[PDB]
């Protein structure tokens, strides 16, 4: 039960989620590439990514942090501030 | 150890024991186990009037 | 279930309430009307220890059933017949209990129906 | 602690009313007492009366459970107010609908009980038949004295 | 409203909170994943029909009414994470959370049982009060008269340096001890 | 053991074990179980410890107490023989308290030893409850905390002024 | 310590109920964007779910079959 | 592997508490336990006996357990 | 249109459904800047004593210390005694106990008049 | 007879020594849980004999073993009663509990305090234990207070949570309000007939028995969560899931009907006593059954089951058949405990998920938890011949053919349909459809632990009510004469439940979205009686603990 | 070996829990089939309910009058 | 050392156990009081030696 998340695992899970959304192409997409500006997103759609990674992992992000998570470095960053990874 | 081995803590086991006599007296001797006067009521003196 | 809403609905002048009946005579209607045989004598039933709910015209079916149910231990499926005689007999019971009823619910018709003949003869 | 920064008297002129909100270290526009009635609040301000059940869960709090900070003016009841008591926090349906459905349903199961109760189910059967005299000796009759004759007839 | 940076809502902020709640009741409204998957494109339709509304005043009220159909509209009991405020396994292992200073009053016989965890201990906290010094007097010339404006604190400037005000967020108890 | 006339037990009526299913039920074997494992160690052991306690046989007694003058015949404020009185009014008192107990628990062991027909079987239990429960509330009811016999001697007499006026208003 | 995440272009949403959504969606000008996220709940091993009269009747089938064994055992045994 | 450190705080002093404890209760309770069966063993429990013609008993000859007539006659 | 959400003594009005939370003017940036800048100093003022390695103690709390002096201290000498304190005083001080006084004589006198009228069942009442 | 009572106070020494044991450590434990589970399997055993040698020849006795006190007329002594309440209940709890910890050692195994919660969970099973095999009122009060005690310490066993915290004492608080009335219970035969031991209270009988009975229903409406000191029992699932289990389900909620069933003999001459039940069992069974329809969380929809069963039983105490209500006790025990396993079983494999809204697709994933879970629905709505059949169905079968409050058995009838209802809800939003949890599956449930744990409950769920009821006397006389459409009752009520909700779970796959209407609103805030009196009498209370308690009065004016 | 967390797709399945919860179903719909075959009166009915109106007036004692 | 659980946990409280209610507990009066066994028509009594005779003969129903 409870198996450890690593920042290789987040990498993983938070890419193949990005990789399965209709407005971001899978060529395109690094692991720096900025949802707004890179990617060409909207904030609804930024919204819409951070509830999807709320879906992924089972836990919930607040706003405070949501509005300002935007790349997907930061949210693998985000996990694992609040899952305590590579102990 | 002491409380648990007082010598009968205010004469409960004995009060027992001693009514297990004086039933045994008095279901025998066809009494009624007890009497509702606590007191003899020939050696009272009522106020008349 | 249908004599819930003849009493309720319609009139509980004709219909015999629950609580005390019958309000009519044992040997009326009966010429020689016979008592409720008991079976089982009232010191059996005093040492088999029964419920003085169940100590009622057929425990002596009951009496038959427990001695069988001592006796048949640990086998406790061995005495299906003896709680089938005492469940029969419990369902005569009732139904002797359906038979009462009834004739109360018929004799409170002919009252009814001798005073609206009352009524309309005289 | 010293004595200029506990609480004291009713705060009557303004200048007063700024020391004292300099001293429980809030805003002087929302700094409100109790009004001076006498019931000894003192110069204590009024806080909203908002439950600690309300507050933001995910801003960084110094008492945590608490829901409160470090120099922040707590709330008079803030010991009722906790959330393990008291709570002031808004509901999907409004209150006195609340209540308005919760009397109407307990009274109405309460009417409908005493409507069956007036008119009560019963079997299309006569009395229950107990055998010697209405099983006179076993309902604890006394054996001297003997009941009337209770006599069950077939059907 | 109430936050640690900002002392308001910006109505950009608003939009994008209400969007998100609305669809998190709307999922707890809509069971069903590919339901609520159509369900939330036609709400996404519905909150890009004025996404471009120039009339900050305008826009003011719509999310106002908004507001009020979201109000009108939510469910009763909405689906909270477990560890999410509200949820059933919600702050569950804080009874399990113990502060890093209880280490210090153990007994050396049991102290003596993890030799290197303590060995290691020692300078982390040597670490700790070599920096707080240098930590004060940075945050002292930094922050503006009259204390600082918001809540949020300088990183570590200088190389070899560490943020001010550390030592509670990075020695923090585990989530699962 | 103990007195069979203060606590009497009716004969007791077992039935024969009869064994009607050919399949053999538990409880013989473990019956024969626990007299080998349980009843024969525990009967051996106690037959040594009553071989110790017939090395050294010594006995205690039932004390005594003399019937001193009582209330009624000792003078007003005399604390000498109201004392005695007193003292003497106590014991009857505990030991009308453990009469009153003995009563309930001979009503409470006829009730569960006849079980189901405890009203049928229990009336003269029951009377001789109630009648030494009437005795018992006449003699020692209403006194207070501060009871003594001079209270009990009050309540008598208040009593028997009660009973006289009811037997002068009969007549 | 590597848990191999499986392959991000075998989750197509043909032959899905997300297909069925993404037609009603088109047909008012829409387009859903996270139907492929959603497209591992409908298909492979949790693909064709058994309704409720299927969940209740687990077993039935051999449970019906030892009970006409066990019928026809007593049947040849009680003559 | 990876096995992780469990901050708690110090259980020395409390189980040092409990063994100090059962050990002081222990210290005399073990005797006196001993010394109780030994005494219900061999001393033995009294019997009840009819007040003899002229044998005037002591108090402490009036109960039962050979504890209870040590306290009666040498305390009370 | 739409009912209307009714704020209530045990149920508040939520932060979305307030009008004055949708102000966008200049003063409430100053009341709310203010406030910031209030909390923002407290916690700089906390977490400087929290984050201190030289004291370990209790970060002593003045808002707490004022709270419990407040629950405790002040309660009698800003007493003013007038009509509103006298009535409340007079309400909850001897109202319930006079109402608890006249129910309890009212069922001891009752209880006595069946007692020394042989109406009251004390038949196996010698327990008291 | 020298068996009978030696075995039966073994099994509760056993019980205690390993209270001995872990009260006694020096060393840290060589698996103190299977230690503990261990004798209680072994307890389970001892207490089996006295419980064959009762079926044997009837044998009851009272074990008066050791003298406590003497308060001037009344003997409180050491009584323990064992008749057939407690030959039946006895190796029922002890099987539950054996069950209840070989799951715990496998969903408890996470936690470093797992000695002291099986420590906790053998301290619950001596006090109830204790309750109910007590003869005197005193002894049952010990155990009484013993579970309500233990359910405060295993509801607030994660003691740092608030709301862990906050049920406990909601809990506390509903429990001692029905202590008021089992207090003035004992008091009343205190002073009216001199006793608290059942035997003088049964052998004198008295008549003016209304105000004694009133205060029992006020002590099982605190105990067994009936409706005005209800929401105690699904506030309690913030506990542990076998807490929630053994406590909360099967064995502490079942101790307020087990003090009315007690009390038998003074409740069957007392017809107002028997419509107040009828009347809050009714009530209780209609609330919590209409609240369970539309909840979301498994083991809130569980608790409102087991509360709902509880209001069943109240109502067929209150038509004088307090036998069926203690046979529906001991049946209801298999499956509601293993219903409460595998919802736990689920939320465990699931990653502490216990919202039904994000389960789904477990028919194939978790076959074994499905399958019990489908057993245990099917044992609570009344199939045909599993152990909730013998008892239940009977409860209808006297409920239609009785001298019974009208509305009382529609309401009952009602409940009935609704146990279908959201049992077949608990089938469809966790079992059946497709999967709503999220992405990362860790679902696994093959320990032999779990295995065995369900297992032996779901032969006790298959077998156990007819092997009872084919092993109990008769104590009343089964009434089994009545048309064929009240026969047919209770069957085609949950049949019809069944239809309706098969209804209302295929609305959801269409895609419309309707507006909360006031009865979903209603039920689904759980009456609104949470939402007012939780804020309403503490805050009543509270402000006049300060204002005029405190400041006014006892600081200024006196 | 334990059953290995997957991603997305079916987890691993053990031969084991399969056929003992075939087994148990099995067992429930055995039992139910087995006491339904012999019993069957338990859920439909054990003895007949006599018809009130389909009595005569002799057997009650209804003389016309 | 396979089954010490059986011996110190069961066999030697048995062993108190019946110590203490064989010499204790039944030495002393009403403490432990028993339901007397439920005797039916056709029974053989221990004590005496007695058999209960049957019941009336049945006015059969079937
Ligand atoms: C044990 C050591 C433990 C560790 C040490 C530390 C202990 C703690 C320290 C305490 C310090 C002292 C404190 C003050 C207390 C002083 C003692 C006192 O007042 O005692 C009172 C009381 C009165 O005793 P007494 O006045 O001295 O004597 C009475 C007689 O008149 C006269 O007595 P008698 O002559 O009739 O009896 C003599 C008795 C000696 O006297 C005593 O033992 C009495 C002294 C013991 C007191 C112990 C108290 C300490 C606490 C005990 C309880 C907790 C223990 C730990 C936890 C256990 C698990 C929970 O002889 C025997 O015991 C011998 C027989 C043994 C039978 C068993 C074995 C038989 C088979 C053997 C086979 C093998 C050999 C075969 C071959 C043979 C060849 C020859 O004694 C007891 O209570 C004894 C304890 C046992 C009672 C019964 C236990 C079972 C009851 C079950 C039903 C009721 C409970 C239901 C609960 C339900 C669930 C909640
Ligand atoms: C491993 C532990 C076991 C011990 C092993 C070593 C010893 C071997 C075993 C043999 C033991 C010795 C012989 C048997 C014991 C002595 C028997 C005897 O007569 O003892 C005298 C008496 C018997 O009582 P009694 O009736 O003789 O006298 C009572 C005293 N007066 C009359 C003054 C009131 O005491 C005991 O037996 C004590 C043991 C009692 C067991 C239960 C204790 C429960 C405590 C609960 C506290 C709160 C109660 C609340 C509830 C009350 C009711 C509602
Ligand atoms: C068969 C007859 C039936 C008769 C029925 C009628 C009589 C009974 C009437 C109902 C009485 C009980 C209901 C009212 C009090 C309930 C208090 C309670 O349970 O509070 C719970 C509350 C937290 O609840 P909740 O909001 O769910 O918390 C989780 C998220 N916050 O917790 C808190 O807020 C903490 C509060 C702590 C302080 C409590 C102060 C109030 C104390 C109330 C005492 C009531 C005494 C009643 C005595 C009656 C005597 C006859
Ligand atoms: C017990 C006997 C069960 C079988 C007899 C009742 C059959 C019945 O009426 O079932 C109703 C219903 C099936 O009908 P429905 O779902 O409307 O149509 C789709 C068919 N798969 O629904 C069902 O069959 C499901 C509910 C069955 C309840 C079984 C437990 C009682
Ligand atoms: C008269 O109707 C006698 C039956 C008992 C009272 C009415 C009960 C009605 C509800 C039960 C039957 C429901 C059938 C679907």
């Amino acid at each position: 039960d409870a198996p450890p998340l690593t920042l290789e695992g987040i990498k993983d899970r938070v890419l193949y989620v990005l990789k399965l959304y209709d407005k971001i192409d899978p060529e395109k997409l690094s692991v720096n590439s900025h949802f707004m500006k890179d990617l060409g997103l909207d904030s609804l759609d930024q919204v819409e990514i951070i509830m999807a990674m709320e879906d992924e992992f089972g836990f919930e992000i607040p706003d405070i942090d949501a509005e300002k998570l935007m790349c997907p470095q930061e949210i693998v960053d985000y996990i694992a501030d609040k899952k305590d990874v590579y102990e | 150890t002491f409380v648990a081995y007082l010598p009968d803590y205010r004469m409960q086991e004995w009060a027992r024991r001693e009514a297990e006599r004086l039933v045994k007296y008095r279901e025998a001797h066809g009494l009624p186990l007890m009497e509702s006067n606590c007191f003899d009521p020939s050696k009272i003196q009522l106020p008349e009037d | 279930g249908a004599h819930l809403a003849r009493r309720y609905l319609g009139d509980a002048s004709v219909e015999p309430e629950p609580l005390r009946m019958p309000t009519f005579p044992p040997d009326y209607g009966f010429p020689e009307r016979k008592e409720r045989e008991m079976v089982a004598t009232q010191q059996e039933m005093n040492d088999a220890q029964l419920v003085l709910q169940q100590r009622d015209y057929c425990a002596h079916y009951l009496i038959r059933f427990l001695k069988c149910k001592r006796d048949s231990f640990p086998n406790f499926l061995a005495c299906k017949h003896e709680q089938h005689d005492w469940d029969y007999c419990e369902h005569l019971d009732y139904v002797k209990r359906m038979k009462e009823f009834e004739r109360e619910r018929r004799l409170l018709q002919r009252k009814k129906r001798r005073e609206q003949r009352e009524a309309d003869m005289a | 602690i010293t004595k200029d920064m506990l609480p004291g008297p009713y705060p009557k002129t303004p200048e007063e009313r700024a020391a004292a909100a300099k001293k429980y270290n809030m805003r002087v526009e929302d700094y409100e007492p109790y009004p001076d009635d006498g019931m000894g609040y003192g110069d204590y301000p009024k806080l909203p009366d908002r439950s600690q059940q309300e507050r933001d869960p995910w801003y960084d709090w110094d008492h945590p459970d608490l829901r409160l900070n470090w120099g922040e003016p707590m709330h008079w009841d803030l010991d009722m107010y906790i959330r393990n008591r008291v709570d002031t926090s808004p509901t999907p349906v409004n209150w006195n609908l609340m209540c308005k459905h919760l009397f109407g349903f307990v009274a109405f199961m309460l009417f409908m009980f005493w409507v069956g109760e007036t008119y009560p189910t019963y079997q299309p059967v006569g009395p229950k038949q107990y055998p010697y005299n209405n099983l006179y000796l076993e309902r604890g009759g006394d054996p001297n004295k003997e009941p009337e004759p209770v006599v069950h007839y077939e059907i | 409203a109430f936050l640690p940076s900002a002392a308001y809502l910006t109505h950009q902020q608003k939009v994008l909170q209400l969007y998100k709640r609305a669809l998190r009741h709307l999922e707890s409204r809509c069971v069903h994943r590919d339901k609520y998957r159509y369900f939330a494109c036609l709400l996404r339709a519905r909150f890009d029909e004025h996404k471009n509304e120039k009339d900050m005043v305008k826009a003011t009220q719509l999310l106002r009414e908004a507001e009020k159909e979201f109000w009108h509209g939510q469910h009763p009991q909405p689906y909270i994470f477990p560890e999410s405020p509200g949820g059933t396994s919600y702050e569950r292992y804080e009874c399990y959370k113990v502060p890093e200073w209880c280490l210090d009053d153990w007994h050396p016989s049991e102290k003596a049982m993890y030799p290197d965890y303590f060995a290691k201990r020692e300078q982390w906290k040597k670490l700790r009060r070599e920096s707080w010094e240098r930590e004060v007097k940075q945050l002292q010339e930094e922050t503006p008269v009259g204390g600082p404006r918001t809540e949020a604190l300088p990183p570590a400037r200088k190389q070899g340096d560490l943020p001010p005000l550390w030592w509670h967020i990075v020695t923090r108890p585990r989530e699962r001890p | 053991s103990w007195d069979k006339d203060v606590y009497p037990e009716p004969p007791r009526r077992t039935p024969a074990p009869s064994p009607q299913t050919s399949l053999p039920n538990p409880i013989t074997y473990l019956t024969k179980a626990f007299d080998l494992l349980v009843d024969r160690p525990v009967t051996l052991v106690r037959e040594f410890i009553e071989r110790q306690h017939a090395k050294n046989k010594y006995y205690y007694y039932h004390r005594e107490f003399r019937r001193v003058p009582d209330i009624t015949e000792c003078h007003e404020k005399d604390v000498l023989c109201m004392f005695e009185a007193e003292m003497q009014w106590k014991r009857d008192y505990k030991v009308d308290q453990e009469i009153v107990n003995i009563i309930q628990e001979r009503l409470k062991a006829c009730q569960q030893r006849e079980g189901e027909s405890h009203r049928q079987n229990c009336a003269k239990e029951l009377q001789q409850f109630t009648q030494v429960v009437k005795a018992y509330q006449d003699r020692y009811h209403d006194l207070g905390a501060h009871y003594s016999a001079r209270k009990c001697l009050a309540k008598q007499k208040q009593r028997m002024l009660a009973e006289r006026k009811a037997t002068k208003e009969a007549a | 310590s590597k848990m191999e995440l499986p392959d991000y272009k075998q989750w197509k949403i043909e032959g899905t109920p997300l297909e069925t959504v993404q037609e009603k969606l088109a047909a008012r000008g829409l387009r859903d964007p996270w139907g492929r996220n959603e497209a591992w709940r409908y298909m492979g091993g949790f693909a064709n779910n058994v309704s409720f009269v299927g969940a209740l009747l687990k077993g039935f089938k051999w449970g019906f079959a030892a009970f006409v064994v066990a019928v026809g055992a007593e049947y040849y045994l009680e003559s | 592997g990876k096995r992780l450190f469990i901050i708690k705080p110090s259980g020395f002093y409390d189980k040092r508490f409990l063994k100090l404890l059962r050990f002081y209760i222990l210290l005399t309770g073990i005797p006196v336990v001993i010394g109780i069966t030994l005494i219900n063993v061999f001393i033995g429990e009294a019997e009840l006996a009819e007040i003899p013609e002229g044998y005037v008993p002591e108090h402490w000859e009036y109960f039962k357990h050979p504890i209870s007539r040590w306290i009666a006659r040498t305390f009370f | 249109s739409f009912p209307k959400y009714e704020p209530s003594r045990l149920a508040s009005l939520p932060t979305t459904l307030d009008p004055a939370e949708y102000d966008i003017s200049s003063e409430t940036r100053k009341a709310q800047a203010e406030r910031l800048a209030i909390r923002s100093r407290l916690k700089r003022e906390y977490q400087l004593q929290y984050n201190d390695p030289s004291r370990r103690g209790v970060v002593e709390d003045p808002a707490l210390i004022r709270w419990t002096c407040a629950r405790s201290a002040n309660v009698y000498p800003n007493f003013r005694p007038n009509t509103k304190t006298s009535l409340l005083g007079a309400l909850f001080g001897i109202g319930p106990l006079i109402f608890w006084y006249y129910v309890f004589k009212t069922d001891r006198d009752r209880k006595e008049k069946l007692i020394q009228e042989g109406k009251l069942d004390r038949t196996f009442n010698i327990s008291y | 007879m020298n068996l009978f009572s030696s075995l039966t106070l073994v099994t509760l020494i056993l019980l205690t020594m390993p209270i001995a044991a872990i009260n006694f450590n020096t060393h840290k434990f060589t698996n103190y849980p299977l230690y503990v589970k261990t004798t209680i399997s072994c307890a389970f055993i001892t207490s089996m004999i006295p419980t064959m040698m009762f079926i044997h020849t009837g044998q009851e006795m009272i074990i008066s073993n050791w003298h406590w006190l003497t308060i001037q007329t009344l003997k409180l002594s050491l009584s323990f009663k064992m008749d057939f309440f407690s030959m039946m209940f006895v190796p029922v709890a002890l099987f539950v509990t054996w069950s209840i910890m070989e799951f715990s050692m496998w969903y408890m195994h996470s936690d470093p305090n797992i000695n002291q919660f099986f420590k906790y969970l053998l301290l619950f099973l001596i006090t109830m234990l204790i309750l109910v095999t007590a003869n005197n009122l005193f002894q049952l009060f010990i155990g009484w207070e013993g579970v309500g005690i233990m359910s405060f310490l295993l509801i607030g066993w994660w003691y740092g949570r608030t709301d862990a915290n906050t049920a406990a004492l909601q809990a506390i608080l509903y429990n001692r309000i029905g202590d008021i009335g089992f207090i003035l219970a004992m008091a009343w035969f205190l002073i009216n007939l001199n006793t608290w031991d059942l035997q003088q209270i049964f052998m004198l009988n008295p008549n003016d028995s209304n105000l004694p009975l009133m205060g029992l229903i006020l002590a099982a409406t605190g105990k067994s969560a009936q409706f005005g000191l209800h929401p105690w029992l699904p506030s309690a699932m913030e506990g542990p899931t076998p807490v929630s289990a053994l406590l909360h389900s099967s064995t502490m909620v079942v101790a307020g009907i087990f003090l009315l069933i007690r009390f038998y003999p003074l409740t069957e001459n007392n017809k107002f006593g028997q419509s107040i039940m009828l009347c809050l069992g009714a009530m209780t069974t209609l609330f919590t059954a209409m609240c369970a329809l539309t909840q979301n969380d498994i083991k809130k929809i569980i608790a409102f089951s087991t509360s709902s069963q509880l209001g069943l039983m109240m109502v067929t105490i209150g038509i004088n058949q307090p036998h069926l209500a203690f046979l529906h006790i001991c049946t209801h025990a298999f499956f509601k405990a293993m219903l409460f396993m595998c919802s736990g079983s689920i939320i465990h494999s699931l990653n502490d998920e216990q919202d039904i809204r994000k389960m789904g697709g477990l028919f194939k994933a978790m076959p074994f938890t499905t399958t019990a879970l489908i057993i245990g629905s099917l044992a609570l709505t009344g199939m045909p011949f599993l152990t909730g059949f013998y008892s239940k169905d009977l409860i209808i079968e006297s409920a239609n053919t009785s001298y019974t409050n009208a509305w009382a058995l529609l309401m009952t009838l009602v409940a009935t349909s609704f146990t279908a209802i959201y049992s077949t809800r608990i089938i469809f939003f966790a079992l059946l459809g497709q999967p709503r949890f999220p992405t990362l599956i860790n679902i696994n449930e093959n320990n032999p632990f779990l295995i065995n744990s369900i297992k032996r409950l779901l032969i006790g769920s298959l077998f156990a009510g007819f092997i009872i009821s084919n092993n109990i006397p008769p104590m009343t006389i089964p009434q089994m004469t009545m048309p064929h459409y009240l026969k047919m009752t209770a069957l085609t009520v949950t049949i019809l439940g069944f239809i309706l909700a098969l209804e209302i779970s295929n609305t959801t796959h269409y895609l419309k979205f309707n507006y909360p209407s006031n009865t979903f609103k209603f039920s689904n805030l759980l009456g609104y009686y949470p939402t007012i009196m939780h804020r309403l009498t503490p805050y009543m209370n509270l402000t006049m603990s300060q204002k005029s308690a405190s400041s006014l009065l006892d600081l200024i004016w006196l | 070996a334990h059953i290995e967390p997957r991603y997305r797709q079916f987890p691993q399945l053990t031969r084991s829990q399969v056929i003992q919860a075939e087994f148990f179903s099995a067992t429930m719909w055995f039992w139910i089939l087995w006491r339904f075959w012999h019993d069957s009166d338990a859920v439909l009915g054990h003895f007949p309910y006599p018809d009130p109106s389909q009595w005569t007036d002799e057997e009650l004692g209804i003389p016309p009058d | 050392r396979h089954s010490i659980f059986a011996f110190t946990h069961v066999l030697i409280p048995v062993w108190i156990i019946h110590y203490y209610l064989k010499y204790h507990v039944t030495t002393k009066p009403y403490t432990i009081v028993e339901k007397k066994p439920r005797i039916f028509p056709g029974d053989t009594i221990l004590e005496t030696g007695e058999v209960i005779p049957p019941m009336k003969e049945f006015p059969d129903q079937h």
